[PDB]
């Protein structure tokens, strides 16, 4: 009976949990999304200079004028809902680095890091995107 | 401003919030980096290399609506089409001590079945790489009541262990009973929040290597099962529930249940809780009279039952008239018309508290009470078939459930009572000797008044539509043979048979004679 610290907010309570009790918390967000319901929000945003790589994954901020730019471990469905990650064993790409993304697509910028996946190529979106193809 | 969930609160003790990175949200992430609203990267203050965060999961909340993914909780309406999908469950829990404190775990998961299991507590806990489920710190709640939850605090048992031992006691409980699950419990929250470790969610599925809808789901190898071929499962696929104190009862659980149930007492163990909760939501359904509305699916071996039903209510009853030639019959409990045997020179008079519109004026309303009605029924025999009543009159002729005896058809009840189901399921008083004290039990025999017409089979008890001989007569030898093996199947079945004292087989002979 708090006497705790408050994580959440009310506006996120349904999707979370729904998406935590499913055996698929992909599909499970993805579909939620159809049904007319309320992407993630209150994920973690930054101030930022808006200048640096365009890369996806960074280690410190960097934005490009178009992207903005994202915590990112709130970014990442798996550790917002505290459930297990796709990686078998057992860790998170998203926590301890920075994620950005388009601004147009930053409204849930939760799918957009499960939609897409970085190529090993220049290390950047894949579509958002590549110098590549 | 602003407005928080109860839900993944952190109940670490740590005093410093999360580096933007690596901290769940911008609830999350501490004051040192946040401006404007903003959060901000400070190369300078260093993000935990090592830290563990206790998340609460408690006011879980979930009501969603997606086309493809079902309701898991359930109308009024849609838990009465399915009971004995019915389950009480109610968990006793622990809080956590030391590592961090704010939120609560599963202890002891009651159930309505007098099944109990513990658990060690267990909970979710963030780390810099993921979230990881493991073992915590916990005490005893504070009350003198909870001073007996301390030693299970040691006992067992692995949460990996027991998801499965749920599974398989839900699975064999169930199995032919119902196609799914729906847990029927007092306070909504607690118990979804235990829901989180066995359950999984999703929309609906079959069977895998068996035909119907899925109950289970095995995280070994992805699959889905049933109740029925399942096992090494550890998961709950679609379970439904739903809050009976939802309904608007003003008291505490304990007080509800009391005043209908005398026969569940108190022990603060966890089922005993669950138990209360299935007693008391049967009963506010089901004590509600035989609604002739809904519709079971029936599994099985019960149709069979259901025509030995008549066959031996019509036999009987046209012997009884024979045998003692009662001037008049009084049909208690029977909404409508319906003679037993339609062609008796016998005045036959109907009796039922409620009678069917049509077939009105046929019936006389009345409840039957022991206490007002000894003395107005004196004249003739009385009949009541599957009529339950309080003690009986000397003078009857009655079948009446045996709810101590165990099928898949019946399902326990307030208080001591069970509640049969074929269709139009009709809860029941419990089998008291107290009520047939003026009766006395019914031997089996066999009567038909007819000409006669593979090895024989001769049967003392029976009056044989001819005894000169032997004798088995083959329509008879048949007809005997076939009557006893729908007998022996209605009294399976835990009916009992009951008449007066003064009936005898032998004055049936005397019909015979001629
Ligand atoms: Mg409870
Ligand atoms: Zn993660
Ligand atoms: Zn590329
Ligand atoms: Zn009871």
């Amino acid at each position: 009976g708090s006497a705790g610290n408050a994580t959440e907010v009310p506006a996120n309570s349904t999707v979370l949990s729904f998406c935590a009790f499913a055996v698929d918390p992909a599909k499970a967000y993805k579909d939620y999304l159809a049904s007319g319901g309320q992407p993630i929000t209150n994920c973690v945003k930054m101030l930022c200079t808006h200048t640096g790589t365009g890369q996806a994954i960074t280690v410190t901020p960097e934005a490009n004028m178009d992207q903005e730019s994202f915590g990112g471990a709130s970014c990442c469905l798996y550790c917002r809902c505290h459930i297990d990650h796709p990686n078998p064993k057992g860790f998170c790409d998203l926590k301890g680095k920075y994620v950005q993304i388009p601004t147009t697509c930053a409204n849930d910028p939760v799918g957009f890091t499960l939609r897409n996946t970085v190529c090993t190529v220049c290390g950047m979106w894949k579509g958002y995107g590549c110098s590549c193809d | 401003a602003e407005n928080v969930t109860g839900l993944f609160k952190d109940c670490s003790k740590i005093i410093t919030g999360l580096h933007p990175t690596q901290a769940p949200t911008h609830l999350s992430v501490d004051i040192k980096f946040k401006t404007e609203g903003l959060c901000v990267d400070i190369p300078g203050i260093p993000k935990d290399m090592t830290y563990r965060r206790l998340i609460s999961m408690m006011g879980f909340k979930m009501n969603y609506q997606v086309n493809g993914y079902p309701n898991m909780f359930i109308t009024r309406e849609e838990a009465i089409r399915h009971v004995r999908a019915w389950i009480g469950f109610d968990v006793e829990g622990c809080h956590a001590t030391r590592d961090a404190v704010g939120t609560n775990l599963p202890l002891q998961l009651g159930f309505s079945t007098g099944v109990n299991l513990v658990a060690v507590p267990t909970g979710y806990v963030d780390t810099e790489n993921n979230t990881e489920f493991t073992r915590v710190n916990a005490k005893p709640p504070p009350g003198d009541q909870f001073k007996h939850l301390i030693p299970l605090m040691y006992k067992g048992l692995p949460w990996n262990v027991v998801r499965i031992k749920i599974v398989q006691m839900l699975s064999d409980t169930l199995k032919g009973l119902s196609d799914r699950v729906v847990f029927v419990l007092w306070a909504h929250g607690f118990e979804l929040t235990s829901m989180k470790y066995f359950v999984k969610i999703g929309p609906e599925r079959t069977c895998c290597l068996c035909d119907k809808r899925a109950t289970c789901f095995s995280t070994s190898s992805d699959t889905y099962a049933c109740w029925n071929h399942s096992v090494g499962f550890d998961y709950v696929y679609n379970p439904f529930m739903i809050d009976v104190q939802q309904w608007g009862f003003t008291g505490n659980l304990q007080s509800n249940h009391d005043q209908h149930c005398q026969v569940h007492g108190n022990a603060h163990v966890a089922s005993c809780d669950a138990i209360m909760t299935r007693c008391l939501a049967v009963h506010e359904c089901f004590v509600k009279r035989v609604d002739w509305s809904v519709e079971y699916p029936i599994i099985g071996d019960e149709l069979r039952v259901n025509s030995a039903c008549r066959k031996v209510q019509h036999m009987v009853v046209k012997s009884a008239l024979l045998a003692d030639k009662f001037p008049v019959l009084h049909d208690i409990g029977n909404p409508k018309a319906i003679k037993c045997v339609p062609q008796a020179e016998v005045e036959w008079k109907f009796y039922d508290a409620q009678p069917c519109s049509d077939k009105a004026y046929k019936i006389e309303e009345l409840f039957y009470s022991y206490a007002t009605h000894h003395d107005k029924f004196t004249d003739g025999v009385c009949l009541f078939w599957n009529c339950n009543v309080d003690r009986y009159p000397a003078n009857a002729i009655v079948c009446r459930f045996d709810t101590r005896v165990l099928s898949n058809l019946n399902l326990p009840g307030c208080d001591g009572g069970s509640l049969y189901v074929n269709k139009h399921a009709f809860h029941t008083p419990a089998f008291d000797k107290s009520a047939f004290t003026n009766l006395k039990q019914l031997p089996f025999f066999y009567y038909s008044d007819s000409p006669c017409e593979y090895v024989p089979l001769k049967s003392a008890t029976c009056i044989t539509r001819c005894n000169l001989g032997g004798a088995v007569c083959r329509h008879h030898a048949n007809e005997y043979r076939q009557y006893l093996d729908a007998y022996n199947m209605m009294i399976s079945a835990g009916f009992s048979l009951w008449i007066y004292k003064q009936f005898d087989t032998y004055n049936l002979w005397n019909t015979f004679t001629r």
